[PDB]
RNA sequence: AGGAGGUAAAAAUGUGAAAA
RNA sequence: CGCGGGGUGGAGCAGCCUGGUAGCUCGUCGGGCUCAUAACCCGAAGGUCGUCGGUUCAAAUCCGGCCCCCGCA
RNA sequence: GCUCAACGGAUAAAAGGUACUCCGGGGAUAACAGGCUGAUACCGCCCAAGAGUUCAUAUCGACGGCGGUGUUUGGCACCUCGAUGUCGGCUCAUCACAUCCUGGGGCUGAAGUAGGUCCCAAGGGUAUGGCUGUUCGCCAUUUAAAGUGGUACGCGAGCUG
RNA sequence: AGCCAGGAUGUUGGCUUAGAAGCAGCCAUCAUUUAAAGAAAGCGUAAUAGCUCACUGGUCGAGUCGGCCUGCGCGGAAGA
RNA sequence: CCAGGGCUACACACGUGCUACAAUGGCGCAUACAAAGAGAAGCGACCUCGCGAGAGCAAGCGGACCUCAUAAAGUGCGUCGUAGUCCGGAUUGGAGUCUGCAACUCGACUCCAUGAAGUCGGAAUCGCUAGUAAUCGUGGAUCAGAAUGCCACGGUGAAUAC
RNA sequence: CGGCCGCAAGGUUAAAACUCAAAUGAAUUGACGGGGGCCCGCACAAGCGGUGGAGCAUGUGGUUUAAUUCGAUGCAACGCGAAGAACCUUACCUGGUCUUGACAUCCACGGAAGUUUUCAGAGAUGAGAAUGUGCCUUCGGGAACCGUGAGACAGGUGCUGC
RNA sequence: CCCGCAGAAGAAGCACCGGCUAACUCCGUGCCAGCAGCCGCGGUAAUACGGAGGGUGCAAGCGUUAAUCGGAAUUACUGGG
């Protein structure tokens, strides 16, 4: 079941070409990256991961 | 940093650092209330799009790693043996000795 | 011009995406 | 439900036997070397010795109870 | 004083194997069988939540308890070591009932039919092969059923090895 | 103790709002009219109606009913 | 838009500087010698008070003139006499001045006391050939207040380049 | 694979399935070489003084945190932006507030503006007691100035130096 | 085959639009969903992915797939090393 390491599993695009973070699975998009990456983690699963 | 947010301890379970830098795989242990349950639905693989500085032409390259979280708890195995099986066969088997004995063996 | 003698032990490696 | 080996840096072996006084290898931290890493070189913290007790100016040490593993039955 | 591994010390100098074995003895002492016993095994009852749709008395039944039979393994050495001389198969059986079938009945969550469970009953019947040295056991194909045990784990002065 | 009747008015009792009406499910465990009836065990029980025992009179009207201390017995008690 | 707080947080490592580990030196008294700069809601005589930072009166100058401003090393002499010492100086308690609404987090400076590390630095590594290295002192910009940071100048002044 | 040959090892003859859109040859311009010749430079050689060892100053990482803004982050970042963080600065955090706004233009309105100053208040702000009551008049008001209704917008130290 | 009435009344889609190969923009998603014959695009500013409009080619046909040949002088007698 977690065989899809590489290329087959992009549940949260993390980029620096404009660093935004979307994870698809619902499209919660933040531009506070670098918060993110240190506690606005809790946001994704209330939103995004309340429906599934 | 999200768990002290939630006042789990992150215990430190297992890492490997690589050769030049980094570390290949980790495993922690999160203690604490609705930690697995918060924390099952983060079975996901993060995607990274950055800005690479070991390629000389610093250019964006993708990396990968996967988010896998399991429960770790485990209480197993006591004792399975029923009354509902258990055909006992009590056989007797031959043996030897030195002129006319059956040294028998059930 | 013709032609000889003296003259280097060890040092591996760097995944993957850009050219009107 | 007998006899015995052992519990020493995070890991692995002496040091005990004949009572004070624990060395070294790997690892860890950092530096320098190359742009980076390894390697190399230098410096250094980190082990009172599973646990309890007696003896002595002094016990991880000599010995014994409890727990884990191993040898033969 | 070295000195008595066993400490009244066979001289203070001393290990093993024997299934050709041999001799002298023992059922004073073992293995098979019988005997006393019945821990264990087996079977049968008592109290009784729970499981089961509801309801424990359709069934099973934990927690524990009370007895019986003498078929498992054992316990003790009573009988035999101037012999009780062998496991299984073959043939031939015979008894018990705690019944595999067939018969007669009770209950049901037994509609019908088919089953499950319990009581009475021994009259008669209660497979053929593959594999194994086999009892047991597994498989194949049946059958009404392919019963559980005792009878020196029946039977070798009947056969086989 | 058998027998002949009664065994009820609100209570279609709250209900965790289509529900269990003495009765798989938890409860206060009612005030009443009375020679009289516990809002409670079993049956069909999803819930009914209904059949019972508590309880109340008429008949049989003498020893009766519930227990205890003990003797002797029955079942439990099935093998070659 | 605004008060307060942080940017100065601290079990750690690294980069970049000031001063020493002493006596070619420290302490004390007397004392000679600079260039370049800044000045007004500014720099500040002289003088007065004190151990000091500074307080007060306040000419001169919006400037080769006035002020900042006493240059410091060094020299003569005396003391200490090779120590963790009178070398060195953080920390720390208390009492002050400056600017500012305000000095607690969080300033600079001063006075008294205290007074360690450090006894010339490992592997390794950096700058320099000239009035350069090394070394002492001064001014300015920045600025309400306040640097060892930066810019600039002056004093002293080598060796080696086979 | 088969045939043949050979004592064996193997040799000889000789495909395909499948996979990619390249493989390859000479040569050209650079780059690079523990290739070479020559030359340059404190590269090293010859000396001198430092760093790392110590106290403290300052920056960053790390850690921590309500934030301890953000950027720079081999040579060519790290006494850097910052020619200087107690408020301010400040782009940060918390709290409290205004929200066509702090800066600015157009449509419409009253009022000289301003000021002494009080209460609540940390401040931002709200609500006042009064003095004053001005340049000029298309005189139903042009204009420095304050506030206000509202439709356009303003502002952005928010991101993106790929 | 011819004559009469009739409401334009009963009668239009397919493929493609970066280059090869005639012909374009915007928006949505961002090496994700997808495209393709080939070279290669999609990695937050896509003439190529999807939709909308427009345009190009063909036209009761239009694409796609399969197959033979030429292109292939890459089996060369013609006509190669």
């Amino acid at each position: 079941n977690k065989s899809d390491i590489g290329w087959g599993s992009q549940i949260r695009s993390y980029v620096l070409d404009d660093s935004r973070i979307k994870d698809l699975r619902t499209g919660v998009e933040t531009r506070n990256t670098q918060a993110v990456l240190d506690g606005s983690l809790d946001q994704f699963i209330e939103a995004s991961l309340k429906a599934g | 940093r999200w768990a002290e947010s939630r006042g789990f301890k992150t215990e430190i379970i297992e890492e490997s650092e690589g050769e030049v830098a980094g570390i290949k795989s980790v495993t922690i242990k999160i203690s604490g209330d609705y930690a697995y349950g918060w924390l099952r639905t983060e079975t996901g693989v993060h995607r990274l799009v950055r800005k690479s500085p070991f390629d000389s032409g610093g250019r964006r390259h993708t990396s990968f790693s996967s988010a896998f979280v399991y429960p770790e708890v485990d209480d197993d195995i006591d004792i399975e043996i029923n009354p509902a099986d258990l055909r006992i066969d009590v056989y007797r088997t031959s043996g030897a000795g030195g002129q006319h004995v059956n040294r028998t063996e059930s």
